Formats: C-alpha cells, sequence, structure tokens
RNA sequence: UUGACCUCGGAUCAGGUAGGAGGACCCGCUGAACUUAAGCAUAUCAAUAAGCGGAGGAAAAGAAACCAACAGGGAUUGCCCUAGUAACGGCGAGUGAAGCGGCAACAGCUCAAAUUUGAAAGCUGGCUUCGGCCCGCGUUGUAAUUUGGAGAGGAUGCUUU
RNA sequence: AAGCUCCUUCGACGAGUCGAGUAGUUUGGGAAUGCUGCUCAAAAUGGGAGGUAAAUUUCUUCUAAAGCUAAAUACCGGCCA
C-alpha cells in the first residue's frame, strides 16, 4: 500500500529545517541532482555504464558542493601537512600497490617478450 | 496443500522443563539470601540503590555478555532491593 | 552543556548500529565498514532474535541514541537494514543483495574518518514521498553533525545514493584533486557498494501500522 | 580424484554371495529359533516427509501408543506378540490414525495367540 | 629446632585459617553452640526418644513372630537423617531440630538455620556429630529432629522448645547476620 | 530433600559462602599431594547425580592439572588429564566419572568417581557390573567418559556430520573405493 | 535382573504367536 | 606366517576345529513345528506349507510362484466405522486349510487349567474374626481399628469375603 | 561512556612517530594549528595470603550485615 | 582419668587387582615432508605416514536439546543412489558433505533431583556342625517405588503370577 | 507382588555448564563446522535448534551439561576349513 498522506505527514514529524535562505549548506550538507538517473542507464546489467552514470551524479554533487564551501569559507582542501589515520590498514594500501606494481611488470615483461 | 483433519494432540508433558514449581523457587529465594551476593551482582546492587540504572544494564551486560541475561539480572537485584526494603 | 557539539544550532544526532545473531563474515565486514565512517555511532552486536522487535528501543535509550541501524540475518544468508528513529519516528526495512566491503582490494581510494560527507542524492528522492522520507532517514543517519569532535575537519568523500529500478544502490566516491590545464576534482571509488530493495516503511519506532508495502520483493 | 593413496584404501566385493548366504543362514537362523512367529515385527504406514515424496507411504518404525489403544491392543502386551511401537511419532491427523488402527484390527483378525501355558 | 608432621600442621593452619577470616554469617552462625546445660536437657529428653538398636528390632520381631505362632500404637523415635529432616522440616511436621556443628562439607547444613526460621520450626545448633550419632546408634549424624512424641512428657518436650526459643534463639538473634573473625587490632 | 538446596548453592560460585568454602579448600588442597585419596566428596550432589554411591567399592580421588596452553592449544581437555592420571595411579580401578571442585590461578582441581570392579558388592549389582566387562579398561584413555563424549563430537545434528560416529571411521568410510562385482 | 525387571518379564514375558497366510 | 611356518615343522598336531555354529538352522522339540520342518526347504517354502506368514513386512524382492508366506455418522468421526476406556492387558479376546495351521489352531484353543489362587490362613483367620463380630455390615468392619488395623476400604473388605466365601 | 572525554587532537591511533619534525601534532576542528606545548608471623602471613584472596576492593563495602527478606516472613 | 568421632599413617595381616605380549581391524592423543599447481610460499599431500596411550571378537556409535516445513518422519550402524550436487577455495590446482528415497538389521532401558520414616526394609567379610551366628559398610543415604511423549497417591473393579 | 481405569490431590527433569569476548586447531561449513586454552560468567510459563519480507521476531520441533545396550559393519593378526 501507499497511504502518501501518511509518508507526508511522518516527514513533518521529523523533517528538521532545510532552506538555503535560513539554513546554511555546511548544516545538512546534502545536494540533490537534477537528472533523475533513469535515463542515463539503459540497461541494468553493464557495469561500465551503470557505474559512470552514478559517477556522473556524484561529480555533480561534488561541484555543487565544492562551489557552496567556496561560498561558505569553510575549509575544503585537505592539506599535505595534515597527517590523520586511515580508512582501511596500510598493510591493505600496501596490497593495492603489490597488485598495481604486480600488474605493472606483467604488463611490461608482456611487452618485453614481444619485443624479444 | 493437502487438507486433512488436524486432532487435537495429547498434552505433553516435557512441555515447560523449567519450573513453574513453588518449591523451587521457595529453594531458589532460601540459597539466594543464605549465600549472599557475588561482587558483580555487589556492584549491580550499589548502581541501583542510587538510581544508575543506566550504568547498571551497561555493567551487567557487560560483565554477562547478553542484553537479556543483563536484564534479568537487573529485575531480580531490584527485587530483592524491594524485598529487603519491606523487611526494613 | 554536555551535547558534544559545538555550533550555532546543534544537531543531536546518535546511532546505534546493531547486528543479529546469525550474520556472516561478509554481513560483520559491511558493519565494520559502515559505522567506522560515523563518529556519532556505537558499535554492538549479537542482538537476540527471539526478543521483542521494540526491545531495539530500549537497548537505543540505554545509549542515548534516536537512530538504529539494524543488521537482521535469516538462514545465515539474508541481510536485512533496518533503519529507524527511536523513539516515535518512522521505520524503514530494506534488503541488501550484493555486497562489496572496504577489505575488497580492488577499490584503490580511500577517505578520511568523520569528514563531514556530501549526501548525494537522486532526483526521485523528492517526487515521491516514500523516497522522500528513506531520503531524510538517510541524511539523519549517514550524516555527521557540525561540532562532534571525533569528526575530521577535511572533507574528502561524496557518498552516493541513485534510484534506479527499484532499488537504492548506494556508493562512497574519493575527491582527488588536479590542477586544470591552461583545478578540478575527480572521483576515485572507496568502499561499500551495496544495494537496498525497499520492503516496508512503518509508521511507529519499530511497529505501527504499515505506511509504504512494496509488492514487488522477490524473497531470496 | 586420486590424489591420495587409494590403493591402500580399495574395497573390493568378491564376498557378496557368500554374505548374501550368510544373510539368508542368519534368517533361518531366526526362523529356528521364532518357530511358528514370523520373523518380522508389524510395523505401521506412515507418509514419506518431503513434498517430492509427499504422494507416496512406506513402512514406519512403531504404531504410535493412541494407534494401539483404539485398535484395542494394550501397550505393554504389544512388544510381546509381534507388534513395534513408537513413543516418539504423533498421529496429527484422523487420517494416519484410521489407516493404522485398520491395519492392526487386520493384524488382529489374523492372529494365532497361544496361552502362557 | 624440631620438625612437625604434615597433616599436624595442616589441621592447626586450618583452625586459624577458619577462625581468623571474614566468615560469610550464613558460616559464622555455627560458632555459637547450646550451652551445657540445655544440651543436657535436651539429650535427656532425646535419650528417652531413641530409636532401637539392631538386637532389639530382630529380639522383638522374633517376639511378634512366636506370637503369631502361639494391639500396637505409632512408635516415637528421634528422627534422622540429612534428607528425611529437611523433608520433615519443610512439611512443618519437625518440632525441634538439632543441627551438628563440625559437618566437613558445611553446604550440607548452611541453608538450614535459615530453612528453620523460615518454616517455624525450632532449632539450635549443638556440639558434636558424634554426640547426635551416638543417639541414633550410627558413628556420626549431621541433623536429627524430633516431631512428637509420647504423652507423658509432650509438656517437658514444650518446655525444652521454650526454652532454646528463650535460651538460644535470641542470644543469636543478633549475631546470626554479622560476619564472623577478622585480626582488626 | 538438601540435594535440591546444594544443587542451587552450587549454581552460585561467586557468592559469599561459596567463594568462602571454595578458597579455603583450595588452600588445603594445595598444600597436599596432586593426586590424593578424598574419603568424600565435596560436592555430594554433584557425586551423586553422576553415579557415585555411598558403598563399598567406590572411591573419590581428587587430582590438581596445571592449566593453562600447551600458540598450540592442547586439543585435550584439562578434566581428561586429571582422569587418566588419576587412572594410572589406581590401574585396579575402573573411572567412572569426573567434576570440576575448584580452581587457582595456576592449577584447576577435579574430584574422580572410580568404581572397583573386583568388590563382591559391585559385581553382584545389576545397575553398575556393566563397569566389570573387560570392554571397559580404562575408558578415561579411549574417550569414552563425558568429557571424551563431548570431544570427540558425539552429539546428532548437521553440526557433527564428520564426528558423530568417529571421526576417523567417517574419512575411512568417504575415502574408500568400492568395487562391485557388476561394474 | 533388578525387581523392577523381574516383575516387568514375569507379568508380560515373550508370547507365542502366528500371522495365519 | 612365521607361526604357521612353525607348525608346519612341528610334530604337534593340528588342532581340528568343528563347525559349531552359534544358532541352529533348523527348529527343534516337540511342537508341531518341529515335525513338519523340512529341512531341505527354505523358510519361505517351509512357512507356505504350513500355511503361516514368514515376514510381515514389505516385499524386497520377486517371489516364486505360490510364496504365501512373505506378505450414519452425526459426527465425523473416521474411528466409527472402525468399531466392532479400560481393556484386558493381559491377553487379546480374539473371536482345505493346510493341516499344520488346523493343529496350531487346535492347540491354542484348547481348554486350559487356571490355578485359582487361594489365600492364606492368617487371612482367613482375619476375615473369620472380622465376620464373628458384625456379621454382614462391612461399613462397620471398616471403621473397626481393632479388627481392621490396616484401614481397608469395606469394598475390598467384601471382596476378599465374598473370595473367602463368608459373604 | 567511553565518548565522555573525547580529546581535541582529532587523532585515532597513529603513534608520535608522525608529526615529530613538524612543530604541530594536528589540526583540530574548525581547522587550526595545533602546537606541541612542550599472633604469631607465619600464621598472620598466611591469613593474609587466604585474605588477599578474598578482598573485594570494587566495593564500598565489602563485608555488609545480611538482611533477611526472605525468611523473615513465615510459612 | 576414660571412651567415642574425624583425619593422616604403619604391618612379610587376609582377600584381590594392574603391568608385558599381540596390535590385520578398532578408540583416542600427537603429527610431518617429498609431490601437484610444468617456478613456489596459501592450498594439496593429509586431519596420512612415523611416534605415544587403551580394548575386543568385533570395536565405536546409539535410544534426539535429531531431521524437517511435510498429508510429515522417528535410537545407532552399514550398502545404493543423493553427487562430483550444495558449500568453501592464489574461485587455479581443486577440496567436498548432508536431509529425503530404496535396502540390510532392528530392542529397548538404568540413574540424580521424593520421607521407608508405622520401624536400613540394603550390602562386603569372618566363623561354621552349613542351619544361622558375629564384626563391619552405611542416615554426609544402602534396598523398594519413579525416569517428562512420563510418573506418584488415593479410590475402584477386572485381569496376571 | 503386577498391569489397566478414574480424579474437588500432586508432579521434583543434570552449572565454572550454557552463553559473551579472544587465541589456536579443524571442517565443504563464520548461525564460528566441531574441539580446546584464557577472561567474564547465566535462566526458570526456562533453554536449544530451525522456518518466515509478510508487519513482529507471531510459528515449528526437541530437551544439553549423568549412564548401559545385541544385530546389520570392519578385519594383512589367532583356531581351523
Amino acid at each position: 500500500i501507499n497511504n502518501k498522506e501518511g509518508l507526508l505527514t511522518a516527514l513533518r514529524r521529523i523533517q528538521l529545517d532545510i532552506n538555503p535562505k535560513t539554513t546554511p549548506f555546511s548544516f545538512h550538507q546534502s545536494v540533490v541532482a537534477s537528472k533523475r538517473t533513469e535515463d542515463s542507464i539503459p540497461q541494468i546489467e553493464d557495469d561500465l555504464q551503470r557505474e559512470l552514470a552514478f559517477m556522473n551524479q556524484a561529480l555533480e554533487a561534488a561541484r555543487l558542493g565544492r562551489s557552496l564551501l567556496r561560498k561558505e569559507g569553510v575549509p575544503f582542501t585537505r592539506p599535505t601537512d595534515y597527517f590523520a589515520e586511515m580508512v582501511r590498514t596500510d598493510a591493505t594500501m600496501e596490497k593495492v600497490k603489490q597488485k598495481l606494481i604486480e600488474e605493472a611488470t606483467a604488463k611490461k615483461a608482456a611487452a618485453e617478450a614481444r619485443k624479444q | 496443500g493437502h487438507k486433512t483433519t488436524r486432532r487435537v494432540l495429547k498434552e505433553r508433558p516435557s512441555r515447560r522443563k523449567g519450573a513453574q514449581s513453588k518449591r523451587t523457587q521457595f529453594v531458589r529465594s532460601l540459597i539466594r539470601e543464605v549465600a549472599g551476593l557475588a561482587p558483580y551482582e555487589r556492584r549491580v546492587i550499589e548502581l541501583l540503590r542510587n538510581g544508575k540504572d543506566k550504568r547498571a544494564r551497561k555493567f551487567s551486560k557487560k560483565k554477562l555478555g547478553t542484553f537479556g541475561r543483563a536484564k534479568r539480572k537487573c529485575e531480580e537485584l531490584q527485587r530483592i532491593i524491594a524485598e529487603s526494603r519491606r523487611a526494613h | 552543556d554536555r551535547s558534544n557539539i559545538i555550533a550555532e544550532r546543534k544537531n543531536k544526532q546518535r546511532v546505534l548500529v546493531l547486528s543479529s545473531r546469525g550474520v556472516t563474515y561478509r554481513h560483520r565486514h559491511l558493519l565494520n565498514d559502515l559505522a567506522s565512517m560515523l563518529p556519532h555511532g556505537r558499535k554492538d552486536a549479537k542482538f537476540d532474535t527471539k526478543s521483542r522487535l521494540y526491545e531495539l528501543c530500549e537497548l537505543a535509550e540505554l545509549y542515548n541514541c534516536n537512530n538504529v541501524l539494524f543488521f537482521e540475518a535469516r538462514k545465515g544468508k539474508d541481510l536485512y537494514m533496518w533503519f529507524s528513529k527511536v523513539p516515535n519516528g518512522p521505520t524503514v526495512k530494506f534488503y541488501a543483495q550484493n555486497l562489496h566491503t572496504m577489505e575488497e582490494l580492488h577499490f584503490q581510494g580511500n577517505c578520511l574518518k568523520g569528514s563531514r560527507p556530501i549526501l548525494s542524492f537522486d532526483a526521485a528522492f523528492e517526487q515521491e514521498p516514500y523516497l522522500k522520507v528513506i531520503k531524510e532517514l538517510f541524511l539523519h543517519t549517514f550524516g555527521v553533525p557540525q561540532g562532534h569532535k571525533k569528526s575530521k575537519p577535511f572533507i574528502d568523500h561524496v557518498l552516493s545514493f541513485s534510484v534506479a529500478d527499484g532499488k537504492i544502490w548506494v556508493r562512497n566516491y574519493e575527491i582527488r584533486e588536479v590542477e586544470k590545464v591552461k583545478t578540478d576534482i575527480n572521483l576515485i571509488e572507496i568502499g561499500p557498494r551495496f544495494v537496498l530493495t525497499p520492503i516496508i516503511i512503518q509508521e511507529g519506532s519499530f511497529g505501527g501500522p504499515i505506511l509504504y508495502e512494496n509488492k514487488r520483493f522477490i524473497s531470496p | 580424484h586420486f590424489r591420495k593413496h587409494w590403493q591402500r584404501r580399495v574395497r573390493c566385493h568378491f564376498d557378496q554371495p557368500g554374505k548374501k548366504v550368510t544373510r539368508r543362514l542368519a534368517r533361518r537362523a531366526k526362523a529356528a529359533a521364532l518357530a511358528p512367529r514370523p520373523v518380522d515385527k508389524l510395523r505401521p504406514i506412515v507418509r514419506c516427509p518431503t513434498v517430492k515424496y509427499n504422494r507416496r507411504t512406506r513402512l514406519g518404525r512403531g504404531f504410535t501408543l493412541e494407534e494401539l489403544k483404539a485398535a484395542g491392543i494394550p501397550r505393554l502386551l504389544a512388544p510381546t506378540i509381534g507388534i513395534a511401537v513408537d513413543h516418539r511419532r504423533k498421529n496429527l491427523s484422523e487420517e494416519s490414525l484410521a489407516a493404522n488402527v485398520q491395519r492392526l484390527k487386520d493384524y488382529k483378525a489374523r492372529l494365532i495367540l497361544f496361552p502362557r501355558k | 629446632m624440631v620438625k612437625w608432621p604434615e597433616y599436624i600442621r595442616l589441621q592447626r593452619q586450618k583452625k586459624i585459617l577458619r577462625m581468623r577470616l571474614k566468615v560469610p554469617p550464613a558460616i559464622a552462625q555455627f560458632q555459637y553452640t547450646l550451652d551445657k546445660n540445655l544440651a543436657a536437657q535436651a539429650f535427656k529428653l532425646l535419650n528417652k526418644y531413641r530409636p532401637e538398636t539392631k538386637q532389639e528390632k530382630k529380639e522383638r520381631l522374633l517376639r511378634e513372630a512366636t506370637a503369631i505362632k502361639e494391639v500396637s500404637k505409632k512408635p516415637y523415635t528421634v528422627k534422622y537423617g540429612l534428607n528425611h529432616v529437611v523433608g520433615l522440616i519443610e512439611n512443618k511436621k519437625a518440632s525441634l531440630v538439632l543441627i551438628a556443628n563440625d559437618v566437613d562439607p558445611i553446604e550440607l547444613v548452611v541453608f538450614l538455620p535459615a530453612l528453620c526460621r523460615k518454616m517455624g520450626i525450632p532449632y539450635a545448633i549443638i556440639k558434636g556429630k558424634a554426640r547426635l550419632g551416638t543417639l541414633v546408634h550410627k558413628k556420626t549424624a549431621a541433623v536429627v529432629a524430633i516431631t512428637e512424641v509420647r504423652s507423658e512428657d509432650k509438656n517437658e518436650l514444650a518446655k525444652l522448645i521454650s526454652a532454646v526459643k528463650e535460651g538460644y534463639l535470641e542470644k543469636v538473634e543478633d549475631t546470626r547476620k554479622r560476619w564472623g573473625g577478622g585480626i582488626m587490632g | 530433600g538438601a540435594l535440591k538446596y546444594l544443587e542451587e548453592l552450587s549454581k552460585k560460585k561467586q557468592s559469599d559462602v561459596v567463594r568462602f568454602l571454595l578458597r579455603v579448600r583450595c588452600w588445603e588442597y594445595r598444600q597436599l599431594n596432586v593426586i590424593h585419596r578424598a574419603s568424600r566428596p565435596s560436592r555430594p550432589d554433584k557425586a551423586r547425580r553422576l553415579g557415585y554411591k555411598a558403598k563399598q567399592g567406590y572411591v573419590i580421588y581428587r587430582v590438581r592439572v596445571r592449566r593453562g596452553g600447551r600458540q598450540l592449544k592442547y586439543q585435550r581437555s584439562l578434566r581428561a588429564t586429571a582422569e587418566e592420571r588419576v587412572g594410572r595411579r589406581c590401574s585396579n580401578l575402573r573411572v567412572l566419572n569426573s567434576y570440576w571442585v575448584n580452581q587457582d590461578s595456576t592449577y584447576k582441581y577435579y574430584e574422580v568417581i572410580l568404581v572397583d570392579p573386583n568388590h563382591k558388592a559391585i559385581r553382584r549389582d545389576p545397575r553398575i557390573n556393566w563397569i566389570c566387562n573387560p570392554v571397559h579398561k580404562h575408558r578415561e584413555c579411549r574417550g569414552l567418559t563425558s568429557t571424551g563424549k563431548k570431544s570427540r563430537g558425539l552429539n546428532k545434528g548437521h553440526r557433527f556430520n564428520k564426528t558423530r560416529a568417529g571421526r576417523r571411521k567417517t574419512w575411512k568410510r568417504h575415502n574408500t573405493l568400492s568395487l562391485w562385482r557388476y561394474r | 535382573v533388578l525387581e523392577k525387571t523381574k516383575k516387568r518379564l514375569t507379568h508380560f514375558p515373550q508370547r507365542k504367536y502366528a500371522v495365519k497366510a | 606366517r612365521e607361526l604357521q611356518k612353525r607348525k608346519r615343522r612341528s610334530s604337534r598336531p593340528t588342532i581340528r576345529m568343528p563347525n559349531r555354529r552359534k544358532k541352529a538352522l533348523n527348529p527343534a522339540g516337540n511342537n508341531i513345528i518341529a515335525k513338519s520342518w523340512n529341512k531341505k526347504e527354505t523358510l519361505s517354502q517351509n512357512y507356505t506349507r504350513f500355511g503361516l506368514v514368514a515376514k510381515l513386512g514389505k516385499a524386497t524382492g520377486g517371489t516364486a510362484p505360490g510364496n504365501k508366506a512373505l506378505l450414519s455418522e452425526s459426527d465425523a468421526v473416521p474411528q466409527q466405522q472402525q468399531q466392532e476406556n479400560h481393556i484386558r492387558q493381559h491377553d487379546l479376546e480374539l473371536e482345505s486349510k493346510p493341516e499344520v495351521l488346523r493343529a496350531l489352531e487346535r492347540e491354542a484353543t484348547r481348554p486350559v487349567e487356571k490355578t485359582v489362587r487361594h489365600q492364606s490362613e492368617r487371612e482367613r483367620e482375619w476375615l473369620q474374626r472380622l465376620v464373628d463380630k458384625h456379621g454382614d455390615d462391612v461399613a462397620a468392619m471398616a471403621r473397626d481399628r481393632k479388627l481392621n488395623p490396616y484401614q481397608q476400604t469395606a469394598s475390598d473388605i467384601k471382596r476378599r469375603l465374598k473370595k473367602a466365601g463368608l459373604l | 561512556d567511553t565518548d565522555y572525554n573525547v580529546p581535541v587532537n582529532t587523532i585515532g591511533n597513529i603513534p608520535l612517530s608522525f608529526y615529530d619534525s613538524y612543530p604541530h601534532i594536528g589540526y583540530d576542528i574548525n581547522g587550526k594549528k595545533i602546537m606541541r606545548p612542550a599472633l604469631s608471623r607465619d600464621e598472620l602471613e598466611l591469613i593474609r595470603k587466604v585474605q588477599q584472596g578474598l578482598i573485594p576492593d570494587d566495593v564500598e563495602d565489602p563485608y555488609p550485615d545480611t538482611v533477611e527478606w526472605f525468611t523473615s516472613v513465615e510459612e
């Protein structure tokens, strides 16, 4: 069932004020895309087109959020002097560097074998 | 699926293998008073006598391992507090 | 003032991240990876299945939380996600279909911890009341408030919500800054790639009348 | 699938007819011990559990106490007169009860019970 | 100097440990025992109501057998045995309970004073399980109980009950709740 | 009668009475021999529910076992080690059962109920004389006590698929190539 | 044997019977 | 193998085991089945010739020809067509052909004696003393504490009197 | 709670091997730089041993008086 | 002064029992490496070999804290198919079950938690003229009764030794 | 001595054990597949395991921490054939 007016009133019971004339952008930190993300994806099964459509939506969000934070003056650029902890341990990034260097020497070894 | 006439079954004597018996409740209550309390139960009871129920439940959960066991222990110690005040 | 938020107007939001008893390694890894993104979230595990559903509100009252993110596991294979406002707000039950945690080694991107993320919604999140309620619960759950000290001060990630068929596909992307050729940013994906099929939206905290029911869901 | 030392664990069956002879002689020994009695006990008709085999029926382990009481056979006499008893099974329906009760009265109609002495 | 044997040292150190630790009240209540006079009165009554030995039982049974070859009331005896006495206390059949103070697995008797207090049966702690044993013709007896008696000394039993409930129960009433032992000083 | 109360008391092992009694006994047992004869069970409710009878032919033996690992963990339980050590000291007895009585920082103490199979009071009793049969020689060495039954995974269900009838017998059954006469 | 087993075997022994074809 | 080589060169005799089986393969005795059991016939053929059933279970293979041994409702009640709270416990009340079958029926149907249980001398003396004081008032005999120490119910004493023939 | 006293240096578990060369030790919430600021003795010994085996120091009163909350009422 | 109890010992006291062998099969503990992956370390080999402890004619397991979702099954064991399926895996090498279904064989029981309490009714030894006499064990519990798809106690009337 | 029936009477079921955290080991098996070691340590209309998106954990099915038991099964050894 879709008791729509119930969903609107429940939202009203739990809504916070989101209005750019009243609350600043940093409060919600929420930006909604104009494009509906159903026309950019013709079929669901191909991963590349779906991922680039999601990429387009998040790039739109990142650009508009960057513009609003530049208008706000809140710091955005993480500088190189700031060292903090990592989301996954530096063993994991050692592993992902390890596969990147491994496939790099695999590709260059294939190229050298074709040269030899 | 298939249609069959369900029967009413004989009452299982294995049902409620815990205790609805009054004698085991009597023995459990008497032993509690005679034996005393565990140190963690005494800490929970000294938190409950001070009104700090949230800390008591967190301490019980931490030292028991489950929120249900913590709830049961906190209710038991609150009951002990109630009868201790009634005797006082 | 023990609110742990230093701002003009405080967005007092607290999340309780919880998992059921029969969760898998994948569900537990998704729990650890998602709860790492929330400073105002607390992690506990192994909620009792036979216990009533509203007892989750009592567990949240203990930790002064007004949001619960529950990881219900069925058969040791199926993951259901409960997003609920604790005292009297609505409940959204979801089914998680395809999981790709942060431990997966092909993503090549990463972001800070408590950086206030840009919550990227879809244009269907306003053109339907049920997606509006989901949108605002996602804002109140995934959104880090202003003055919460455990937050990082420099933002570097945007969390992506997109509706494609009838489900909500969620992603996360890391800002990387490159100078423009005579600066712009590109995204590198970090972590959880997972899809949320809507099942039901209730009015009560974990009970109450059914407001939205999805009559398309085909259970595993 | 010969990765392990399968040579030390090959079981041949050249003793299949000899084991069949042994089994038949064991049945003959059971007949010699229980001379007028059948060598087997009476077992109930039960339905196969799953939906795949729900249509067919087979032999069970032993008769339910309600089935024995409804057929007029006391519980303690039943194992001593060739009927198998299973205290775990329940009837759950009026259609397995009637079938196994009919089986028990059919067994009673064709039984020659001898006095104790 | 000289060396003592090991088990004697274990005995004396178990003495000092059991008397100088902070003993819980359920165990510390057993250090308060009946006096000499009240124990003598109680044992006079219980010696009036001793059970029969094996020789007297076979002798009596032979007497009935030959009387049948060629009328009684219910026998009244001191009731003994731990589980039997506990069942008598729980069913409020016992009138007076005497508990020994040196039961080596003391768990077998720690709940007994509280149980007698709960069901309302007068109790007293006596010195010696071997004394209770001599009464019932056994080596030891953890607890004995008297339930009912012959008419000619019912009054005496009643007085004895009152005696303990005036002579032992109120002298124990405040110290039955307190921890015992300690080296303060 | 009293054994119900003792069972309820044994279920509160950190209460004041039981904690006090456990500490005093641990001190005494620590200063005794490693494997020593116990005149009577310290936990009569527990011994009685495990089959101990106050009859000639029944013996209690207290034993201390060093606790901790063997990061290679000993897959043998400390309770199984206790029964084996007692079974060698009393090589003429059959191990009936055993139970935890105490634990210290470095030892875990257990009491082992043993039965004499040559006593006439045991050989005449149809409830215990099954242990007189020679198939019950050293049950603790073959995993035939309670700890042995638990450690071998001898339970019913899908969780115990590879161990419910014996792990090595199941492995030999699954690794046997059966070739019939008519193939 | 035990007394319970002896009582059961005394009053409910294995019987002689025959099922006719 | 070394042992077997040793016995081959040893003068010690080879101890021959007789073929003693644990279980006999043929019934024996002076009963009906023993005198009609053919040792050269199988179980199924013997039970066919007797006229009895050998196996009560489901048939498990093909059999030889002539095997004969390997076998209103006001309240909707499925059991009311099955009819013909206490039942007799120690027996059942059951209500051309081969000769063994007829012999088995004959020996199973023949009349038997009962060995009626008598009463002890002291029980007869007790019932006699009970009659000499009250006569027929079984309620008074139950009330009597002196002559009826075990406080038995008047129905039990009446049954014992009827068994004694003292009414 | 385990978050009642949350630090104002906004890091977790990296060691101090980071930020040693730099004069600071991290940022803060707003984004400003946080500078580095700079009878007989043997029997009593046995009694004290077994007593130290039985001292609960986490409770204010380890040895309270027994309150008869159950045995005060008579059956 | 004397006598119990408890605990710990001695005796070339009386009656017994264990050790060693064998170990094809069986029950446990402990536990590799070569090899394969055309290299190799995860994996495999293999929960194998060697080593240690313990039985029998079989052992082990065993009368559901089971399977199942059914119109339900009904202790354990083994054969057939399930099935190279599910599941797990440098998703490579590969590893790899179980329920149901057909069959062989079928068998069920003993305790603890009860007060015999109008009667320790139970048992090991020694002495024997062998029939019944003593010491001891045991009330901190030996018999009888009962074992949760049960049971007890009264009443009741039949049926059993 | 025993079975059954009836009921204005009763009906006791195994704890350093489940379980939680953690380290090994093992398995096709993170409801950790099982086991073990360390720390903490239960319940009583209880506990265990499953079914189910279905509106809240509805329902289903069993009783762990005591024990015995033949047969069908294995067998390079023993007494033979």
